[PDB]
């Protein structure tokens, strides 16, 4: 159910960490400051890893087309991007991050 | 926007209608006759700068953007419908449902993640009089009402007509259509004279500037449109002069017909009655890109039977289809096409100068200005465009 | 204006010459000849990118711009003349007097406000030696003169010749008129050959700069213009060598020929004496829109009476335009649309590589842009903007 | 600087590759065959958007620039080759030499100063294997090699081919080129059935990215390219399916052909083998300016005698040419025309919705990108600007 | 001569009131600071009402084509327009606007 | 004749240039930089103009026909569309009087 990806200290602010699961989509954790969010790793709108994008904010920007996604709600924030992206809840326990490895 | 940002902050009155280059967006749109495309045999077209495809399947018709989401190319370069309800782009074989535009399947790599989660864009289509209509915009569309003049929907009124492709932007068609001085050019068409009409070489407007037309902001459907009703107060001219001296007449015939003409969003006009006082006349100027539109005409009499239709249809194509949606009509193509070079640098609009009966015209731009739903953008046509 | 700044900037000796693209606004222009245009027979034609109307009334020419103050539409596309003295559009019926452009009648609104009110816009017109000229300018006209080569005008001058139109800028057919070296595209016109001509391939300039031309600015007619003087100095080169070895030769010819060359303002080379020592030759390059422009061409030749005049023209038809006019500057219409791309973006004003003999080209360039009477703009064209003070 | 700044600020891992829209300087490119170009029998070509002249003199290739520096008129439109070793422009004799463009001679002025002072631009040309190849790059070419597939200069290869213009950009001919998935518009060519070729519609990849293709940038002779390796841990697919049911199926001939595919910069492909096991083949897409480009075809087969060599071009010419070069490859040529309008405006560039597959093209656009030798722009065309 | 045009003190600076005339075309009153002035409420480019366009300083917009005239001397002030504007002889008596039946 | 009498450097203004015209020969155009004084041929290699009717912005001569320029010291094109070098004339002050090398500087000779 839950997918414990890493300690928190294992991600420095503002950086991207992607995380494969055997026979399923890679998902992309972001580290915005001291917050932690996920979403699929694809980019909706190609085959572009998000996780090798720019993130701005709490906005991932993808590096094929410059598409971007709120990391938060995984709605796009700019175009060519149409489809919303799949978001999945993270919790950080005892300093421990954990993914919900259902798209909720 | 389309246009110079100058010249829209000079054009205050209307400056929507002058940037609606493309035409209006959200809007029902007739593009061919329904005979024009049978089951299993897609039919390409271009309506508002998209290139469209439009198949019928078990008679229903379905309408797909002519774009394939891969790399941009129009299936219609080679059709490939491998199943009754699906169309394969040629290239690469990404496969997409005619129904809803999802990419279903893709022959080259049956296990791409993209299945399922791309879809093509996809417009309504509805079938009307024997006309196919496209919604061209976004979401649940309204009623065809809305968009149609009055009566053209009475269930006894049968439709003929003809549609052709004209070179020049739409809203000049419409401005000459609706244009109650543009009844000069007329003169002397064959119309008028085997027909025994009478008409006038212009009007001398009477009233005040409001009294010149009749707007309607709301139909029970929804309709906006607007009435000329030069002729209300207005002194008919039927001799031409010039320092006094006659130099033309109108035409002093019997038959009364264009009691009322009106104009309709997006861009329809209604004359009635014409070209016989029996018969109502309505004619689309549909943009296809900012140079053509479609010019969709059509003529309706009310019939009871089969046999009304039947001696009507007889009649449309021995008489009223060649002495007037041609003899008279044709004379209207070549006059919007005498307006493009002036309004082609976007420029007319600024320097045009208008007289009297023209007040038609503008109460047009403004009622399309302020009800349109929607501008039409080079960006609908590539690919909306936004950045956070 | 109607050039990049950047380049405008560049080209600081002669900027107006090259943002002059449409030509120059405020000269005489001739456009047709007046055999062409008959008494009541409207002729449509586009001077400096205008579209103008040209009528012949009881033997008087009247120009009107071809464009209706309503809807824009040119009145040519379906003319109707239904008084001798008015033009009616059309479309809606707005009728104009030839004599001064006047909104006169409204067949479709005799009541109409705008009647009386309301003016097309009208240009001069002047017929000389039997050729139509236009002022494509505001306010009253100068003198024709002005505007011509010293005596084409000459009451014992026959004038005949030939106009076409070729798809260039008008200022490539300038300069390619006026170049003293482009010569070299003729040396096997035939010309040089059936008349016998003494024709150089080039020329070796000698003295100094301001001798190499006689910049006219003192013509008490106003005429503005530039003389060529590289031959008054300048060894003629009748041997053209290649690493010292003769490649090519000169024309060794009795009859000589283009004494003396000028160029003058709008746009009108004058060559004296040619093409043949007895003759006179004039040739304009009138700007019909940025990419085309009228290649008006005239020979002059004296007469004193009826039997010389036709004499000469019966000359003229068998021999100078079949061997002069087209025979030999028929080399100079792809020459100068040779040029084309090079100057097609404007580059070509501050890429090329000029050598000696353009000094008179040079000079020719700023004396165009001290003295021309305008810049015609796009916006003449479309409708002059402005907002005044602001 | 040739595209919309915003859109290259968009494509980060790419951005000088979709701003080559004139191709890449400073590399080699063939651009006719020897055979085309006769001793002193000048022809012109346009190369990168420059105009080119190319001349043999006593058996050797030279290129000048065709536009003479004087008032920048094409040599080329009335050719005078007065002296074996010189042209003289047509219009006031500027005299320059093949081997050096000097301007060595002017026969309207010999006392004139810039004699000897001005120089026209010449680029270095090289024959190899009966194809003429121009360095359109400044100083000292590299070795032809390093802008040639492996093997296309083996000692006993023998190449011939068949070179024409073709309307489209030169990148949209090499992605369709080294696209994996677009083998599926071959699948009813005549080469397939003809030649018993073995040939699936597509590939179901197999392994990471890293794995799907083989980027080449420690070649000795400096080459960089990809390897297409998409077949190595990917599905071929043979049965195509919608909805599960097979409606198409790939050629089960017993040739094999393609085992391997790669693509090297300025922008050639090689296929290998093909079109038969015992051959090679090789094609360049030459940017001739934005809207075209030469498609350059070779087909190389080892021979090791001229009784070998002289049964190979009777097989090209009645069965190759006709059934490779042209059966096959004509399909290509419509599908590159047919992604212009989509990439035209650059947004294409943007837009395209990728897929799997094309994990191949990224690559080379990367490639491209980081190890191409220079962006050509309208500068170079025109002139090359600097301010102080 | 005169017409009752309005109480001085109903028109604020910067304002415009079109005055509809019985028989007659319309006037344009316009206040510009303690000034009044009048002209033909018709544009002389066309048909568009000049009484419902903007008033910068003592100059007229016309809304329908940017055109525009010195309220106090008919002129234009900028293209398209290019016929003057009629003026008309405007008097305050006793915190009364009056305009002239006829123009000067 | 190997150096030409220019005139007194004090005739010369910093920021000017001066053309020194020789018969037999092509001109010369000499420039004074501030103290420090320099000369180059004065027909711009990309045409027929005369450099000393251009503009000098510090140790660079801005061409009048195309806006080309050089660098008055070393002769080299600083803008376009000029590619061809300068020839570059050797000056030195003797008694405050400004003298010009009759022939151009060379690269013989001199530092490699
Ligand atoms: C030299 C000699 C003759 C001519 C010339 C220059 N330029 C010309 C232009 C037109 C006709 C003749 C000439
Ligand atoms: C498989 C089989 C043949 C080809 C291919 C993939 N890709 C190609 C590209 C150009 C020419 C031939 C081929
Ligand atoms: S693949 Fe992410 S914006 Fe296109
Ligand atoms: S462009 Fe249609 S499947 Fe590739
Ligand atoms: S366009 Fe000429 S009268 Fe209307
Ligand atoms: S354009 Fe070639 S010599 Fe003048
Ligand atoms: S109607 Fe007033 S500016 Fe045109
Ligand atoms: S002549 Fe000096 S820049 Fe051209
Ligand atoms: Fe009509
Ligand atoms: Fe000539
Ligand atoms: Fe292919």
């Amino acid at each position: 159910i839950w997918l414990k990806v890493c300690a928190a200290s294992d991600m420095q602010p503002g950086t991207i960490r992607r995380v494969n699961r055997v026979g399923a989509a890679p998902l992309a954790v972001y580290r915005v400051g001291d917050q932690f969010y996920a979403t699929e790793d694809t980019c909706t709108h190609g085959i572009a890893s998000l996780s090798e994008g720019t993130l701005d904010g709490d906005v991932i920007e993808c590096p094929f087309h410059g598409g971007a996604f709120n990391v938060c709600t995984g709605m796009p924030a700019s175009s060519p991007c149409t489809v919303p992206l799949g978001v999945f809840e993270v919790e950080v326990k005892e300093g421990e991050v954990y993914v919900a490895g259902e798209k909720k | 926007a389309n246009v110079d940002e100058a010249i829209l902050k000079r054009v205050k009155g209307w400056a929507p209608y002058v940037d609606a280059k493309l035409g209006f967006r959200n809007h029902w749109y007739p593009v061919m006759f329904s005979k024009e495309i049978n089951e299993g045999e897609p039919k390409t077209l271009k309506l508002l700068g998209e290139n469209l495809l439009v198949n019928r399947i078990d008679g229903k018709l379905y309408c797909l953007k002519d774009r394939c989401l891969h790399r941009g190319v129009q299936l219609s370069v080679k059709v490939e419908c491998k199943t009754k309800s699906t169309i394969t782009c040629w290239y690469h074989a990404w496969t997409y449902r005619w129904e809803d535009g999802v990419l279903c399947d893709i022959l080259t790599n049956p296990t791409s993640a993209q299945i399922g989660r791309q879809k093509l864009k996809t417009y309504p289509v509805q079938e009307a009089k024997g006309c196919v209509f496209i919604y061209l915009g976004d979401g649940d569309p309204p009623p065809l009402a809305r968009d149609t003049p009055p009566n053209f929907l009475d269930d006894d009124m049968e439709i003929l007509g003809k549609n052709q492709i004209i070179k020049s932007n739409w809203r000049l068609a419409v401005e000459n259509g609706f244009d109650p001085s543009h009844i000069y050019i007329h003169k002397d068409s064959i119309l008028v004279k085997d027909n025994d009409l009478a008409l006038p070489l212009g009007f001398a407007p009477g009233g005040d500037r409001k009294q010149q037309t009749r707007v309607v902001d709301d139909d029970v459907v929804g309709r906006k449109g607007v009435y000329d009703l030069i002729g209300e107060h207005g002194v008919p001219v039927f001799e031409g002069t010039i320092g006094g001296e006659v130099v033309r007449e109108g035409a002093y015939g019997e038959k009364i017909v264009a009691n009322d003409i009106s104009i309709w969003l997006p861009g329809v006009l209604k004359v009635n009655p014409f070209p016989n006082p029996d018969m109502m006349y309505f004619e689309w100027y549909v943009p296809i890109d900012e140079n053509t539109h479609y010019y969709f005409q059509t003529l309706g009499k009310p019939c009871a039977n089969d046999e009304e239709r039947k001696k009507y249809e007889q009649e449309f194509e021995s008489k009223w289809k060649p002495m007037a949606l041609e003899g008279f009509n044709n004379d209207d193509i070549w006059a919007r096409e005498a307006m493009v070079d002036f309004y082609a640098d976007d420029k007319g609009w600024v320097n045009e100068i208008l007289f009297e009966s023209d007040e038609a015209i503008v109460a047009w731009r403004k009622l399309a200005s302020e009800h349109n739903q929607g501008i039409q953008t080079q960006a609908h046509v590539s690919g909306l465009e936004h950045h956070h």
